[PDB]
């Protein structure tokens, strides 16, 4: 019964323990420019996700915590 | 306003009697809704999901996971609730009736200027008399047939309705009663739940062997094997590669039709040493060979068992392994080194029953089974769904009450007797702790009221009826659901189960306690 | 003072987009009504009078049938109960085949006289008490009504006769070649043991000359054509393969590794003479026609069509096991030549054409085999379909009949005879529970009157009629379909009756489902959400 | 077409109007929390962003879920968790303290006076308390087990685990004794690692006991494996039993038709040796901490050994503490050192639905597990912070002997002291000195308001009580609201854990009293 | 307003069995006529 996801619960534990100094939070960009003048730098090795939202509409908040 | 709000403008706080107002508006609501599941007599809530599946439930349990909540208060009561579930199996409703009861008489006393910690200590105090009265009140019987149908009884009445709970007590019994091992904790992993839809809901039995979701891949193989040789294997049977990057080279077609005919040996090798220990074993034909594996058989190997009348199944069910050991009487083998007619288990009877798109096989008449199925049947998958709960929470109840050397009157009649216990308690206690004695002595005596009220007939009178033929007679008492006089429960055989009581106790008290004693609720993980 | 509060406790703590009703007016009643709406859309399509629906499903695909089950499956059913009451409805068409209709109205009778009964003062516990004890009392008088059985299942005019009127609701107007049709492939199946298999029937949709050109062949039919030059054998000896008709390859990496000039010389030669060999060594075997489950190689059919091969790829594994069942070979693994024992064996195979459809056909000459095909012709797609839906409802009657063989008279003699019994039974029995059971016996009047209004007559006096003749005791008669006026008939003598099985599953899952309906108190409803499917 | 020196995002806030929010801020830090101290302290329920409740009144766990922007108050975030990771205990209490000297020193900062005078007095003052903590202190025999525990339960009176204090207590001590290691003249605690807190909801507290070994959630691999083994030899392992690739690339080249038989029957042999090997010492359990391959369980099954794979690292370790066991990686070097003798007992127990691995009756364990059985998954949550708080006390008093009176007791007495010292100043930093002094009455202040009693003339009465000669141990009773000497209350707190809140509350006042200049926005320029 | 919401719940019975409205209306209008002759029949007299 792999397919249930035991391990998945565990996951969980472990993943509690963040870190030690806090956890910060994620980065909010505040306009389009800056979101183009942030996107062109760093190197390719960087790997970027981006998330487009709206307060109140369902399925934001859990998957910002995420 | 806030110090929080102050340093996080956008942060949601409540403080001093804001938070007792809303933990207390949050238990009572979870209350008032699960008031009518409590008792045969509760009413059947169905629950759609966003999907649009249909799921007719009665349990604590599967109504707070499935009902559209989203409060704090809420979630720390659902999860006492399915920790409640997890390990006792039932006396989930009366968890959450027993917490929302206890924080409104709280709150009751807390209103005229109390502090909850007075409230508290008079909680703690009541909840050790009152686990003493349990201790001395429960019932220790020998656990003979009928005391367990009794248990299965009362358990699978208030989950089902009359016809259905008597076929489940005898099935969930006598599966019991065939798994269990003197002096030994029951293996509930060993009575596998099957689930057939194409039956009444009063068809599901019990089945003195097991039953695979899953037929003979071959056209060819029998459909009815009468004496059968079981071989567990854990073997792959079909093609598979090397680790290590083998590949093939030819330089001509007869090259690669002998690359061919020689890449199965290794398989076939196998597959021979099963056909020959299946030869040794029944030189005649009266008795058949069923090989169990867990792993697939490819093709080319179902072919060549089949042509030896040998009916062989693929890819089982982990768990099937033991139970196929416990049930037939074999040895489950990860390899054929050395197998011997020893590692074969036995089957008085084993056929393939079709139903549609699926295929069932039935391994039964197995000499003394140690593993059972239970063989749910009924028209709809809401009905099955029902009927599995309602087989689990009496699995557990059997088993507790199998476990416990005791049992513990049911209608609400030990509830009273507490009650009563803990009013001629209080005085004992010192301080203005006896306000919280007598709160939780009330919020104790919830059961009977919720019987009552669900019953129809009047709380506050049939309460008092059965408050005042305990104290004059001494005996155990409960409601009874049909009439609303008082009953012995131990006579007419409605029985709780001791660990169920002490764990209600127990987790309702504590999850009170601390309830009681938050000042503030916050949510500030923003910006 | 112009804003009504959500009530504190659980109303507030209720999700956003959810719902919750509760209580008798907010719970019961709604799903009795939408219990009602149900049967109401599918009540005109019930008896021989009723009226095919053209229903477009959400992928614009066009279903025209008067099928009860095809309706509800086909309809984006959304409400619980509905819910409930369809998948009864699939649940006896599984069991059965035949009496979805009668589920469905016979459900939605209970639960509108369910309602009846809870307003006047009666309790949910109470009626459901009342029908259970109803459906008890109708199991126990069912089997004193079975007027005749099957006697016989070997025969083509007793089953015709038989199965007549389960593929009369459906295509009044010709009924009597249809159940010819369904009569003589189930007679060609169900050989001596007991067993039938409803698989074994195959239907062959071709479309041009009117269903009235429809026959039965006893083996079966492929729309296909050959991959060689033969398309016609009088005399086949079909060899089946489930391997490709191909030399077989390793299964880790093949790689012909040359290392010398001559190697790459002869290596084609080489090639090409084993496949050679191989096919003149299934030749020599007297075959002279394989049937290959997978993709056929150049060589190998070109060595075929040299050796005089006739060559059918079959993509489906089904179809090649079918057709294995049907000429009596065995699907073989390699490519070596067949033994005596898995040798096929067929009366004629030929490749033709019909209407416009290239088909490749395997027939048998004597009136015996193991799967039977009926070819059904027609003007549309959609004619079809519903004919093929009326052969499927025959041949699960037949198996019906096969399993058990007692029948009940039809047009609603035995309902009028169930309500009258349960009416007389539940007059005796004092206590509430008396007016559960007489609605319980009302409720059976729902199928005469449904069969009134689709035959355009007045219900009650069809009823008032059935009654009278009841009373006097002619308890196999029901109304007359053929007349205009009002008029009722023995339907021994006409032959129009029905499977007591189909009557005892049907009348069990409807009152079991109105049951369960009723249990209900409660709707929580989460939010729609998604759930394309 | 704006000139612009510093990015238009970039924002400067200067003067006194930086000291002023600095202090407002860690003052609102103190009173988020300024309830949660004593033993009559409340709960507080805390949303987890990621949908999760943390119900507590613990200082460390309430401020880090607390999210800022004021960086002052993340200064006092992280000052709260320096005194958690240093001592364990105290974090209420240092928050308080740094508040209240912030406070008195904006009192200060209202006139004249520059911060390094301020600062200047606040270190002498430090001195001056360090020195009198260490006066007051008394001598602990830690051979008493009676005095431990009382030190034990007077740490964890004021949690929710205060109920079942005996077994607390009990509990703590015996892990932080069994856990306790020395080897080559190294002494070691190490609760971090082992002493690892496993919680099961369901049951009942009362049952909640520290085992003598190691129960971690596995089950045997195969079902014919033996679950109950009387005195089992473990042998562990981190290499998988299974036939895994080369590093290099090897790819093979078969021209004969017995090579790829040859092959796979390489394989299995392979698989045998490695369970020969393993065979030949005849242990009882074999634990991986990768898979083990069907054969080998085969080959195992055949010498009646239970195996048992994927356990993680740290419960390797912990078990190879436990039965006094060395990880091996390759069998073949397997030797009779390694084979952990002296587990006195492994058994595979059903636990609600769930399977549990225990391995509980070794002798001289180094390892334990502390099984804990609640209402809940918070519950036990709170009780493993408890848990945690007595475990850190016991190791700090193990390593640190010393003790000083608690309930207020010590800080009304070392700031007796500094005022009678400040006596002698005669100078400027006298007042900021005798202010900082007095800043420590906020204890016995906040234990008298979270009692509920008076606190004017209860805090005088204990003023003029410790202007006696031998009153350094009167505090103030925090569940009563009266005067009483804490040598009968018997409430004592180690020396380390007074220390390290002295001084962490100190110097996170001369940190914030050093800044009166804040620039914001600007970018972080990798 | 109960009687009507009645009066229409017991015609729909009717409406539903292939009964035409207008012969509802004029067995509804004679059982209304004598209604009130029974009325008037049962009423009792007062002196004011
Ligand atoms: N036949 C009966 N007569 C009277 N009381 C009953 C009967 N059956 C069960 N009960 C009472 O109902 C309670 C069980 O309610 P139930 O719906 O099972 O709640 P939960 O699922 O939370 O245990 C028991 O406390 C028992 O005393
Ligand atoms: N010639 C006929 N005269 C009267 N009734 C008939 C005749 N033929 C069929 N029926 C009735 O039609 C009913 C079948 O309805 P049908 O449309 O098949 O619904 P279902 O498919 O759900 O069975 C049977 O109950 C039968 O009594
Ligand atoms: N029984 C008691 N009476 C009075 N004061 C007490 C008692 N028990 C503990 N204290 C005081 O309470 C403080 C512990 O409070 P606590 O909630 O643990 O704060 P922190 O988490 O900062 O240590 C100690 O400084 C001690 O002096
Ligand atoms: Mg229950
Ligand atoms: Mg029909
Ligand atoms: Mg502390």
């Amino acid at each position: 019964f792999l397919q249930q996801y035991r391990k998945q619960r565990m996951e969980e534990m472990r993943q509690q323990l963040h870190k030690g100094p806090q956890f910060k939070q994620v980065f909010e960009i505040s306009s389009g420019e800056g979101f183009l003048d942030m996107i062109d730098k760093e190197q390719k090795s960087i790997v970027i996700m981006v998330h487009i939202y709206e307060d109140g509409i369902p399925g934001t908040e859990a998957m910002n915590g995420c | 306003m806030a110090a929080v709000k102050t340093l996080n403008p956008k942060a949601e706080v409540a403080r001093a009697q804001a938070a007792l107002a809303v933990n207390i508006s949050a238990a009572r609501g979870l209350q008032d809704v699960l008031r009518t599941n409590l008792g045969p007599k509760g009413t059947m809530k169905m629950l759609v999901s966003g999907a649009g599946d249909i799921k007719l439930t009665k349990d604590g349990n599967v109504l707070l996971h499935e009902m559209q909540i989203q409060h704090p208060t809420a979630s720390l009561i659902a999860k006492v609730a399915t920790a409640q579930d997890d390990i006792t199996g039932d006396g989930t409703t009366s968890n959450v009736l027993i917490i929302g009861e206890l924080l409104k008489q709280a709150d009751l006393y807390i209103s005229e200027g109390l502090h909850p910690r007075i409230i508290t200590e008079g909680f703690e105090a009541a909840k050790e008399k009152a686990l003493q009265f349990l201790e001395e009140v429960k019932v220790s019987r020998e656990m003979d047939r009928e005391t367990l149908i009794d248990v299965a009884r009362t358990s699978l009445r208030t989950k089902v309705h009359a016809e259905l709970a008597d076929v489940l007590t005898e099935a969930v019994v006598d599966s019991i009663l065939a798994i269990k091992k003197q002096d030994e904790p029951i293996d509930l992993f060993m009575i596998e739940i099957m689930e057939m839809k194409h039956k009444s809901e009063t068809d599901t039995s019990l089945i003195r062997g097991l039953v695979l979701d899953h037929g003979a891949r071959h056209p060819d193989m029998k459909k009815r094997v009468e004496d059968a040789y079981i071989l567990t294997c854990n073997v792959s049977l079909e093609y598979e590669k090397t680790e290590v990057n083998s590949g093939f080279f030819y330089k001509s077609a007869e090259e690669r039709e002998k690359l061919v005919k020689a890449e199965r040996k290794f398989i076939e090798d196998r597959v021979k040493k099963i056909i020959e220990l299946k030869r040794k074993v029944c030189g005649d034909s009266d008795k058949g060979f069923v090989v169990i594996n867990q792993k697939g058989i490819d093709p080319f190997s179902l072919d060549a068992l089949s042509k030896e009348g040998i009916v062989a199944l693929r890819r089982a069910k982990r768990r099937n392994m033991e139970r196929l050991t416990l049930a037939c009487g074999g040895v489950a083998l990860n390899s054929f080194d050395d197998l011997s007619p020893d590692c074969l288990g036995h089957a008085g009877l084993v056929y393939e029953y079709t139903l549609g798109e699926e295929k069932f096989t039935f391994i039964e008449k197995c000499n003394n089974p140690r593993s059972v199925t239970l063989l749910i049947k009924g028209p709809n998958k809401h009905t099955l769904t029902q009927i599995k709960d309602a087989v689990r929470d009496g699995l557990r109840a059997v088993k507790n009450a199998i476990d416990d050397g005791c049992v513990v009157p049911g209608a609400g009649a030990v509830e009273v007797a507490m009650a009563e216990a803990l009013i001629k308690h209080k005085p004992s206690v010192k301080g203005r702790a006896q306000l919280g004695v007598q709160a939780f002595a009330d919020a104790l005596l919830i059961i009977p009221k919720v019987l009552a009220q669900n019953s129809g007939f009047d709380l506050q009178e049939t309460l008092v009826k059965i408050q005042a033929e305990h104290s004059e007679s001494g005996q155990l008492v409960g409601v009874d659901l049909n009439t609303g006089e008082p009953m012995v429960a131990a006579e007419v055989g409605v029985w709780d189960n001791y660990c169920v009581k002490k764990q209600l106790l127990h987790s309702c008290t504590v999850i009170a306690t601390n309830i009681l004693l938050v000042d503030e609720i916050m949510r500030a993980g923003m910006s | 003072a112009l804003h009504v509060p959500k009530a504190p406790g659980f109303a507030q703590m209720l999700k956003e987009g959810a719902k919750h009703f509760s209580g008798l007016e907010e719970a019961v009643y709604r799903n009795i009504q939408a219990c009602k709406e149900l049967a109401q859309t599918t009540r005109t399509a019930y008896g021989p009078n009723g009226m095919n629906k053209m229903v477009i499903n959400h992928l614009e695909k066009l279903f025209v049938t008067n099928d009860a089950a095809t309706i509800l499956r086909e309809l984006e059913v959304q409400h619980p109960a509905a819910k409930m009451i369809v998948m009864a409805s699939h649940m006896q068409e599984q069991e059965v085949g035949d009496g979805t209709n009668f589920v469905l109205v016979f459900a939605g009778a209970l639960l509108e006289l369910a309602e009846e009964l809870l307003r006047i003062g009666l309790s949910v516990s109470e009626v459901i008490e009342g029908y259970e004890i109803a459906c008890r009392k109708a199991h126990e008088i069912l089997p004193n009504l079975v007027c005749c059985s099957a006697k016989n299942l070997r025969d083509i005019d007793e089953v015709s006769s038989l199965l007549r009127t389960s593929i009369m609701s459906k295509q009044y107007g010709n009924e009597v070649f249809l159940a010819k049709l369904i009569a003589q492939a189930c007679v060609s199946i169900f050989p001596d043991s007991g067993h039938f298999n409803v698989d074994n029937i195959r239907v062959c949709k071709i479309l041009g000359s009117g269903i009235s050109s429809s026959s039965v062949l006893h083996g079966m039919v492929f729309k296909k054509e050959t991959e060689g030059d033969v398309t016609s054998v009088k005399d086949a000896k079909i060899a089946v393969y489930s391997c490709p008709f191909d030399g077989m390859i390793t299964e880790t990496k093949g790689t012909v590794l040359i290392k010398t000039a001559e190697e790459l010389m002869n290596f084609s030669k080489g090639e090409e003479n084993l496949m050679d060999a191989q096919v003149k060594a299934i030749a020599d075997t007297g075959a002279n026609v394989v049937v290959t489950g997978g993709k056929v190689a150049d060589m190998a059919l070109h060595y075929a069509n040299k050796y005089n091969i006739m060559l059918v790829r079959l993509n489906s594994k089904w179809d090649l096991r079918r057709l294995c069942k049907t000429v009596g070979a065995t699907a073989l693994p390699r490519l070596t030549p067949p033994v005596l024992e898995e040798m096929g064996h067929c009366d004629s195979v030929y490749l033709s054409e019909v209407g416009d459809t290239q088909v490749v056909v395997f027939k048998h000459e004597k009136e015996d085999g193991a799967i039977s095909t009926i070819v059904l012709r027609g003007s549309t797609d959609n004619l079809m379909d519903d004919i093929e839906r009326a052969v499927d409802d025959g041949v699960n009657t037949f198996k019906v009949l096969t399993r058990d063989k007692r029948l009940v008279p039809g047009g609603g003699a035995t309902e009028i005879e169930l309500a009258k019994q349960i009416t007389s039974y539940g007059e005796t029995c004092p206590g509430l529970e008396q007016y559960a059971i007489k609605k319980f016996a009302e409720a059976f009047e729902a199928i005469p009157r449904a069969l009134a209004e689709n035959s355009g007559v007045k219900a009650n006096e069809v009823i008032s009629k059935l009654y009278a003749v009841h009373q006097e005791g002619n308890k196999n008669v029901g109304l007359d379909i053929e007349a205009e006026v009002p008029a009722v008939k023995d339907m021994l003598e006409a032959g129009i009756l029905d499977t007591y099985l189909g009557k005892y599953w049907a009348i069990k899952l409807a009152t079991n489902a109105a049951v369960t309906v009723l249990r209900v108190d409660q709707i929580i409803m989460a939010k729609p959400a998604g759930g394309p499917k | 077409r704006p000139v612009l020196v510093l990015s238009q995002n970039t924002k400067r806030e200067s003067g006194r109007k930086v000291q002023s929010g600095n202090i407002n801020a860690a003052k609102t830090i103190a009173d988020i929390i300024r309830t949660c101290l004593g033993p009559k302290s409340m709960m507080k329920m805390l949303l987890d962003p990621m949908g999760g409740i943390v119900m507590t009144n613990d200082g460390n766990a309430i401020l880090r879920e607390i999210q800022v922007q004021h960086p002052a108050a993340k200064s006092m975030i992280e000052i709260s968790r320096t005194q958690d990771e240093e001592v364990g205990d105290g974090t209420t209490s240092v928050i308080i303290l740094a508040g209240e000297m912030l406070s008195v020193a904006e009192h200060f900062l209202e006139q004249q006076m520059h911060p390094t005078v301020v600062i200047s007095a606040y270190r002498k003052a430090l001195d001056d308390m360090i020195s009198t903590l260490k006066k007051i202190s008394i001598p602990v025999d830690i051979s008493d087990s009676d005095m431990m525990l009382n030190i034990i339960n007077s740490s964890i009176t004021t949690k929710a685990i205060s109920r079942w204090s005996s077994l607390a207590c009990n509990i703590a001590l015996d892990a932080v004794k069994m856990v306790q290691f020395e080897e080559n003249g190294r002494k070691e605690i190490d609760i971090k690692k082992y002493a690892r807190v496993e919680k099961i909801p369901g049951g009942i507290i009362e049952d909640s006991c520290v085992l003598r070994g190691v129960m971690i959630n596995k089950d045997v691999t195969h079902p014919r494996m033996r679950r109950y083994i009387k005195n089992p030899r473990i042998v562990l392992l981190d290499s998988s039993l299974e036939y895994k690739k080369g590093e290099s690339q090897t790819d093979i080249e078969i021209t004969r038709e017995e090579d790829f038989t040859r092959i796979l029957q390489m394989e299995e042999e392979y698989i045998q040796q490695l369970c020969e090997d393993i065979i030949q010492l005849k242990p009882d359990v074999v634990i991986t901490e990768k898979g083990i391959s069907d054969l080998a369980q085969h080959y195992l099954m055949r010498a009646n050994i239970t195996a048992i794979r994927r356990v993680r690292k740290t419960d390797n370790n912990r078990i190879a503490r436990a039965c006094g066991a060395r990880i091996v990686s390759r069998p073949e070097e397997l030797r009779e050192d390694d084979v952990g003798t002296g587990a006195g007992l492994l058994e595979i127990k059903k636990i609600g639905d769930e399977y549990f691995t225990f391995i509980t009756d070794c002798k001289d364990p180094k390892a334990c597990t502390i099984l804990l059985r609640g209402a809940s998954k918070e519950i036990l949550s709170e009780v493993e912070r408890n848990l945690q708080d007595a475990m850190q006390v016991c190791r700090n008093v193990l390593l640190d002997p010393q003790l000083v009176p608690g309930g207020g007791a010590s800080e009304m007495a070392v700031a007796h002291a500094l005022t009678e010292k400040s006596k002698a100043m005669t100078g400027v930093e006298q007042w900021p000195y005798r202010a900082v002094a007095q800043a420590l009455e906020v204890i016995p202040r906040t234990l008298i308001q979270n009692c509920g009693a008076s606190t004017i003339r209860l805090l005088t009465s204990l003023r003029a009580k410790h202007t006696q000669e031998n009153c350094e141990t009167w505090g103030v009773n925090g569940e009563t609201g009266t005067l009483v000497d804490m040598k009968e209350l018997g409430i004592w707190e180690p020396l380390a854990v007074k220390l390290q809140t002295y001084k962490t509350a100190v110097e996170t006042a001369v940190l914030l009293l050093r800044i009166d200049d804040i620039v914001s926005g600007h970018k972080k320029k990798g």
